[PDB]
This record gives C-alpha cells, structure tokens and sequence, in this order.
C-alpha cells in the first residue's frame, strides 16, 4: 500500500529528536502506553483474532492526515481497536461509550490482499536480483524506494514465514517463504541525492526476480 | 480543511479498549500487567551489551554471533518476541552499520529493548535510509568519508543488532567493564562505544 507510512526517502523532515546516549526516560511515558502492545498480543496469542501482519496493515490504513498527527503508541491503540471491531469482537459504539467520546478508527481495507506468489526462485548469496515492478494496494513489506531496483543477495533466511500480503489480510493462502537480505547501492535508490553507502532491505522471496 | 478528527483523550480510549475486552473475559488475569513487566524489565539493551562484550573477548562466540545470531542469543536465553531470528552485523574499519524500520518500528526487542521514541520518529524513518551520514552527524556521531555506511531496513522478520568495533584503550578490560560502554545506541548503530578520558 503506497501510504504515507512509507516514509523512507521523503524529504523535508527536520532533525531526529535525539543525540546519542541522551536520556530517553522510562520505557513508558504514560500509564496507558503498555496497553497497545499487550492487547495486540492478547489478540494474536490468546484470542487468535488477528495476525501481527494485520496489525501493521491496520495502522497503514489510518486516514493519512490522522496517521501523520498521531503519536506512535496511539496509532496502535487505534489499530488494535479497529481490528477488534472488524473481527466482530467489539463494537465502535461500546468503545465510544466506555471512552466517553469519539474513537475514530482506521479506514476499511480497499484490498482483499493477494496470495503467496505461485512462481518464485530460490536465490543464492551473491546473486543479482531485481525487486518486482509491482503495485500492491493492500499490505506489502516492500518500501517503495526499492521497487524495480537491483541489488545483491547477502543472506537467505534459514526460516520461512507467511507472505505478508496474504497474512496481513488474514487470508488462508499465505504459505511460507524465506526472506533475503538484499544489498542496494545508495546510488541505485537515490541517484546522486544521498550521502550513504548501501542499504540492505529484508525482502520476501515473492518480491524478487532474477536481474536481467 | 485538513483538520484533526474529534477524539476523546487518548488515555480514555486506551483504557476503554482494555475494559471492553477485559469485561468480556478475553484478557487473562494480570495479562497486560505481565507484559508491562516484561517490556520494562526483561527486554533490555543490557542484554545486547553483554553479547557484544562476550563477542569482543571470545573469538569463537564472535563467529557464532555473526553466522547464526539466533543460536548465539539462545545460549544466553535472550530470544523472545520480536527477536526470534537474529542477525548481528559487524562494523569494521571501513564499514559502519545502522538499523531502522522505515515502515513502522521493527526492533530486536529482547536484546535492544523496545525502540526509543526517536527511532520511531518520522524524521529518523524518512531520513536515515537516504542521508545516514548527516543523520548520525546531527545525532553526535561523525563517520569519515572512507567508511561505508550501510543501513539495514528492518522490513521482515530478521531482527538486527550492530556489533560495534572494540575501541582502543580497552585492552584487558573485563566483560563487565566492556559491557558498560556498549549502549542502546551502539546496538542500534547510531553511536560508537566511548572510552573515558
Ligand atoms: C502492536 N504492535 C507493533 C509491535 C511490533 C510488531 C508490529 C506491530
Ligand atoms: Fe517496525
Ligand atoms: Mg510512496
Ligand atoms: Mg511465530
Ligand atoms: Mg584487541
Ligand atoms: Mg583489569
């Protein structure tokens, strides 16, 4: 999904609000902040109501301006609440009643997702690959800066996981794929307009094709 | 008009979500409290620091950490949520590694701790992939032109830690002494371990 959450390479932001080894304070800065993660795990592990991938996607589905003005932990309160409603566990009415006011949620999905790709290639370390020139309106674990770009495999995972584009929509056809550490030259991604060296993106097999 | 939607206070919404679920018997006794404990006390960069100090003094473990990070971390019992498949990345005299999740916040929680606010910022998420030298400089870390910067974008299930170079002036230090200078920011890759004057 080409949402505003796909921030890598966006220009115009100011300084990162940190200097190295500065005091970051306690893990949680407010008494509610542990709730999003804890209730996400309740949803995933206890209720079996949704996957972790569905949590990433529902946050991607926040209305874009809403996403941009919402603090991190609050995005997950909104996302987890949205999933609880979508999965029929809770109603928005009862959330708003308990909250004592408006509790707007993420927007409905505009894609049913897609299955794990039928035809993929097992790549080897050192092999040149291109990121498939594909557009996916639902969940995808490919930041746009690498779409269509060429890099070299530095690692093939020894484990396999469900394809995010499927499990992020709760589909039954996510299968399993390894992922690949794909090293791109900075210039491949940003031409002259970068001060970096290389960027390594961890890409599912189904996002890749042989180069040339 | 680009205005924010009307919303109840965030605390009220967060606790409403808790109460809605808890009131239906869907949240086990002490469940969220237990997670809060784990997040605050168990998931810690002190664990990553311990792994680095071990690697610095034990060539065999260093090699294990760099080839099968998961197995190395498992020896300490430090695998966990958001830290089940671990890859450690080695800084060298010509290479500096830095970790981000440009798409949200992905971080090796059990060994680095939950990500700090700055790591989750739009500023870091947008900028470090494209201009890591300038970002690190602004953050207080100068990386010379003859060092390649490599940014690992945590886009799948690999969970990363940086193994920084062992600084001069630490020869013969104990593991405890070495651990002390490996900070959270060193594990993320934005800082280099510092030796006192
Ligand atoms: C809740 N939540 C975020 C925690 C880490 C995995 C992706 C989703
Ligand atoms: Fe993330
Ligand atoms: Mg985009
Ligand atoms: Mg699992
Ligand atoms: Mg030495
Ligand atoms: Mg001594």
């Amino acid at each position: 999904m080409d949402g505003v959450h796909d921030l890598a390479g966006v220009q115009g932001f100011g300084k990162v609000p940190h200097t190295v080894n500065a005091d970051i304070g306690p893990t949680f800065h407010a008494e509610w902040e542990h709730l999003p993660y804890s209730l996400m795990f309740a949803g995933v592990a206890e209720l079996g109501a949704f996957s972790v991938d569905e949590v990433r996607y529902v946050v991607e589905r926040m209305e874009p301006r809403h996403y941009m003005m919402t603090p991190y932990y609050e995005r997950y309160v909104i996302g987890v609440a949205t999933l609880m409603v979508e999965k029929g566990i809770l109603t928005q009415d009862e959330l708003e009643s308990l909250a004592g006011g408006p509790f707007p949620l993420s927007r409905p999905s505009e894609s049913e997702g897609r299955p794990a790709p039928v035809e993929t290639t097992t790549f080897e370390v050192g092999q040149r690959v291109r990121v498939r020139d594909e557009y996916v309106p639902g969940h995808i674990r490919m930041p746009a800066y690498c779409r269509g770009r060429v890099g070299t495999i530095s690692h093939r995972t020894t484990e396999k996981w469900p394809f995010p584009d499927a499990i992020g929509h709760g589909r039954n056809d996510a299968g399993e794929e390894p992922t690949y550490h794909v090293k791109f030259a900075a210039e491949e991604l940003f031409g002259s307009d970068t001060d970096g060296g290389s960027v390594v993106v961890d890409l599912f097999e189904g996002y890749l094709e042989p180069a040339a | 008009e680009n205005a924010a939607p009307a919303q109840a206070p965030v605390s009220d919404r967060a606790w409403a979500l808790f109460r809605a679920l808890d009131g239906k018997g869907l949240v086990p006794d002490g469940y969220v409290e237990g997670w809060k404990k784990t997040f605050e006390e168990d998931f810690s960069p002190r664990r990553g620091a311990e792994l680095v100090a071990r690697a610095w003094t034990d060539p065999e473990f260093r090699q294990l950490l760099l080839t099968d990070g998961t197995a190395a971390v498992a020896q300490y019992g430090y695998l966990g949520p958001q830290g089940e498949y671990i890859v450690a990345v080695e800084d060298t005299p010509t290479l500096k590694n830095v970790i981000v999740c440009s798409l949200c916040s992905c971080t090796a929680w059990p060994i680095l701790g939950l990500p700090p606010t700055w790591y989750k910022s739009f500023e870091y998420r947008a900028r470090v992939v494209r201009e890591p030298r300038k970002v690190l400089s602004e953050m207080g870390t100068e990386i010379a032109s003859d060092i390649e910067i490599r940014v690992y974008d945590t886009t799948a299930e690999t969970r990363y830690m940086v193994l920084p170079q062992r600084p001069a002036g630490t020869e013969g230090w104990s593991q405890e002494q070495l651990q002390e200078i490996v900070t959270k920011d060193c594990l993320i890759g934005v800082a280099i371990p510092q030796v006192p004057t």
